[PDB]
């Protein structure tokens, strides 16, 4: 298929300490050069979420873009067994990859970004948690979850976790109980407001606004690297503006056109712009909701 | 208590003996016959050998007069709560058409949901059409489309079995005692057959049955008390009716599995273009549970639960009268005549006469070994069978006499020497 | 499916006896092992109580298993004279052997292996009683008895056989009919527990009741086929054992997973349990279970 | 619209400890999200029947209506209901998503 | 004919297959959260020593 | 037709063949416990020299 969604908006920087030595192609995210921190996201029967909200930001271009820090440490070490700091946030955790993977990245309960390293030459598991021993050695981090990023400067560091019923799930402790709990890897998902901690999500109801905002339309340069262009800049129908340009019937429709008279290209998008989430009855908006295969303990007797 | 009531011979034609290790023993392969007892006596059955001091008996402990029902249709239930979830898309967008919402299947995913995850519940799909333009933040002109994605959910710890009785079985809870002194208690309804040590048994006479049993639904409660209630079987499933959520198991309503019955068009739905409150008037069969709980007062008839085997009985006040078919599958009894000696004596006799009951007897039976002490009368209708070791114990069971006056010469050994023994005592005239 | 119909918890040696032929490739038994003495055990039409019972013992893995000693002498000859304790127990038998064999071991009265074999190159005739001349020849014996065992330990010295109506069955003399002997060869199971006879049933009632031990596990090498490994080797958690063991989440959150200190990996498995018999009623643990196709001589009349 | 089942509904002002305001309603057994919880109703009485011989029209923003008729099953001609519609959008702008009775257009 | 109860053999006896559904996890005996079955392979003996030609 | 019948055939007449059940054992001359069989092969013929026309 016609690789359209490498194209990512702002910096799209997919790199992190320790480990993975495929920052030379990956610093943008374009066409020419490989990644296998990024490749897997569009294969199809895997993530549908990333697949629908593809004109947005990831986990790592989050962080590049001043939004999300950086946990302390960063790279998880598998070499000291016993416990260390990345073990109780993924034991609990269900992922599955196609083997061949060093590192893997994830979200943590602080809202940081909180990985894992496999020195050389070390692979990991079949589902990322442990390690093990020695195809192509793959050192880019695998995408554990499915989140995404985006711009937000609506406060609410003001909530927990939502859900209701739930003796201990993922590592937050809700509530104390010894006695019998339905222990199953459940899905649930999981969003982060503007300088939260892990707040998880009993249901999602999101609402998207199709209007004529920036991050609603993914115009970048016109060809015949690629960035973010501001959409602002377009002249309107029947009027005069500063730059040129282009595009189909949903981008020609209110704006101008001028075809190869033009300094980008815009097109509509599917799945852009201001994300809203229901909490607490009150509309609000996140940086990323994403899922996770945590460990749901509900209260039973 | 022990004491058989009533006591048979077994026949000669299916009771062959043999001779092996200086000792005499003997097979049935046969069936007998014997009357059922009452509440609190027994029904034993004398098995003679070659000789008068080779005699066998097995004991059967009757312990009360039950009618257990036969269950049919069965179904779990149980209350559940949706879960509402609205994705508002706009139109000419992937598949935010206003003519497909119309006609969507409720068995097909959508692209704006395909992200749940293993969702092994009742789920559904709708959908449900809005409005458009500049007002409600669309860009198209065309009214938008609102995605409806509601999978049902168990919020009830517990749940509720409800089913019915086509007839009341009459069914005894028998405690048969075999030969060497092996205790199995078992039951039997009106013509069932179970599986013992010594062959099989099954009841025969059966005259106590309660009509009128199809149009009462039972309720069971796991480890609690049933329930009963005054309404037939429900049929169909349908909106406003207990019992419009089914299923086949526990786990089925426990974990809301999509394997059981729903009521279709029964999850409303609150249209509120960008907002949706999934929320359904199901039936609390609780309140029910409640206001008819077992035990309840039934015409002349005292319905309960059950003890150790789940199941409903029907307490009666009636006359105990029938038969049993003890089947022995070619099983050997064997025998050692014991040589130890037993000096007992005589308690007190209290009890009735001409009566299903009967009359308990004291003994206090001094023995040296442990063994056996077997007794007879002189005309040859009553038998006495008591345990005996080292010590001095008092035993006895429940005899049957026709008059207050007993003054009925018994036979007790325990080697071989017969010696004689005299009882009395003053009876009442029990029914 | 079925993961585990060649994978053999505990010990796993099928070792046999007077045929020599096996002992590089029989210890222990692996997924690609190759032995005639188990491939026969999983043929379709052959023995359903060991499909359906895969995850337990055998024969020859409870003689090594330090529970069933072996009689003397082990494999006796069938070109012997008077005196031989492989025949009345032979004879008697029932079950059509395959051709291409040479030796046939199977249990005695006083729960020892007694096997035979016959002077090379003499294979089995169709009944397995006598031996003829001689595809290719195999290296091992063949199981006459469908029989498994598992880990018990309670004394069977006080019970005999319970086939009650029955004068003469297979090689014991129980009673003595008083009629006529009907000649029929009938399926009759047989029970031997720790250090016992062979007490013989009429209607086999096995439960399983499944918990939390440890024989629920495998663990398998990695592969940067399948091997073979012990799973008793992990110790629990916060310790440290013998050898290093590895796994996921469920085998790793109860024993202590060394991530690339070890060379397995340990997976969630079950079928194993604690199976009782019904035996005289009372619910007990069998340790040498099965059916044996003998001679039952009923009453006629 | 119609009416099968008359459901005694009451508007609740629930105010939370803090002093939010928060103005929801109840019916029959159906239960609302709040801040602290859930709130439904346990026991309702003073029942309506016998309602399906009568149809409703509602408008927008202006209010409601009753007619002494059953409800309008299939629509057809010389009856209240002859070209239907799914939404308020579907009628004003007149949408193929809509019904219409066989044969009423007339011509000449 | 089951797996749990083939060894028996497709004899002339009067038998019957049947399947009831049991629990699943770890509350009764299994390992997935899926319920279980029950192979119930029931046959019919003879009782009485003779038979009658009505 | 029957193996122990062959000598008549299927021949123009009213002839009939059946299988009836019955014992085995050495009691009654068998050695497999199987129950035997019993080939009868009963025929119809005439007994006088005149017939009716009804």
């Amino acid at each position: 298929e016609d690789p359209h969604l490498r194209n990512r908006p702002g910096k799209g920087h997919n790199y992190i300490d320790g480990m993975t030595q495929e920052d030379a192609t990956c610093k943008p995210v374009t066409y020419a050069g490989a990644c296998s921190s990024f490749d897997v996201l569009l294969e199809k029967g895997k993530f549908p979420l990333f697949q629908s909200y593809a004109h947005h930001r990831t986990l790592l271009e989050a962080v590049h873009d001043t939004i999300i820090a950086k946990a302390d440490p960063p790279s998880c070490d598998l070499q000291s067994a016993h416990g260390n700091p990345c073990m109780k946030e993924k034991l609990v955790m269900k992922t599955h990859c196609p083997n061949d993977y060093q590192s893997a990245h994830y979200l943590n309960n602080d809202g940081k970004m909180a990985s894992v390293k496999c020195p050389p030459k070390y692979e990991l598991t079949e589902d990322c948690n442990f390690c093990r021993q020695m195809a192509s050695l793959k050192k880019g981090s695998y995408p554990l979850q499915d989140l995404f990023c985006q711009s937000s400067e609506d406060d609410g560091s003001k909530l927990k976790t939502k859900m209701k019923g739930v003796c201990e799930v993922g590592v937050q402790a809700l509530k104390k109980c010894d006695g019998q709990l339905s222990t199953a890897h459940e899905v649930v998902p999981f969003a982060v407001f503007k300088n939260s901690k892990k707040v998880y999500l009993d249901k999602l109801d999101l609402k998207t606004e199709e209007n004529l905002l920036p991050d609603s339309f993914v115009c970048f340069e016109h060809k015949g690297e690629l960035k973010s262009f501001d959409i602002s800049q377009c002249p309107k129908i029947g009027g005069h503006g500063s730059k040129k340009c282009t595009g189909d019937a949903a981008f020609c429709s209110a704006y101008e056109c001028t075809a190869q008279y033009a300094n980008a290209y815009c097109s509509h998008a599917n799945g852009s712009g201001i994300v809203q989430i229901q909490v607490s009855g009150v509309w609000k908006k996140p940086l990323c909701v994403g899922y996770e295969r945590v460990v749901v303990k509900r209260e039973l007797s | 208590d022990p004491g058989c009531s009533e006591l048979i011979q077994a026949s000669s034609r299916i009771t062959t003996c043999s001779t092996e290790g200086v000792n005499t023993k003997c097979r049935l392969s046969g069936t007998a016959l014997i009357r059922a007892g009452s509440v609190g006596a027994e029904a034993c059955l004398m098995l003679k050998g070659v000789k008068e001091d080779q005699t066998k008996f097995l004991k059967i402990k009757t312990v009360s007069s039950e009618l257990s029902c036969r269950e049919g249709q069965s179904y779990w239930t149980g209350s559940f709560s949706p879960k509402c979830l609205s994705s508002r898309r706009c139109h000419l967008v992937g598949e935010c058409h206003v003519n497909r919402c119309l006609s969507w299947r409720d068995n097909e995913t959508s692209a704006e949901f395909s992200f749940v995850g293993e969702s092994t519940t009742m789920r559904e799909n709708k959908c449900f059409e809005q409005c458009g333009g500049w007002g409600c933040g669309c860009f198209n002109v065309n009214p938008s489309c609102l995605f409806v994605h509601t999978y049902l959910q168990s919020v009830r710890k517990e749940a509720l079995r409800v089913f019915n009785c086509i007839d009341w079985v009459h069914k005894l809870t028998l405690e048969i005692t075999d030969f060497d002194g092996s205790v199995s208690t078992i039951d039997l309804g009106a013509s069932s057959s179970r599986f013992t040590n010594w062959g099989s048994v099954s009841l025969s006479l059966d005259a106590e049955g309660i009509s009128g049993s199809n149009s009462f639904s039972f309720i069971e409660s796991p480890g609690k008390g049933y329930a009963i209630v005054d309404e037939p079987f429900s049929e169909i499933p349908r909106q406003g009716f207990l019992g419009e959520i089914r299923c086949n198991s526990e786990s089925s309503v426990l974990s809301a599995h999509e394997s059981c019955l729903r009521a279709p068009n029964l999850i409303s739905y609150k249209p509120m273009i960008d907002q949706l409150e999934c929320t359904t008037n199901l039936i609390d069969p609780f309140v029910v549970f409640e206001r008819g709980s077992l035990p309840q007062t039934r015409n002349d008839k005292t319905f309960a639960a059950s003890k150790g085997n789940r199941g409903v009985q029907a307490f009666s006040k009636g006359s105990v009268q029938a038969d049993l078919t003890l089947m022995f599958d070619n099983f050997e009894v064997d025998f050692v005549g014991a040589a130890v000696s037993c000096d007992a004596a005589f308690l007190n006799l209290t009890g009735c006469y001409s009566c299903n009951a009967g009359a308990r007897v004291c003994l206090s039976i001094t023995s040296t070994g442990t063994g056996s002490l077997s007794a007879h009368n002189k005309d040859g209708s009553l038998h006495i069978v008591l345990p005996s070791e080292n010590g001095t114990k008092d035993q006895c069971q429940i005899l049957h006499f026709t008059v207050p006056e007993v003054e009925e010469e018994f036979m007790y050994s325990c080697d071989g020497d017969e010696r004689p023994l005299l009882v009395k005592g003053t009876l009442i005239a029990i029914d």
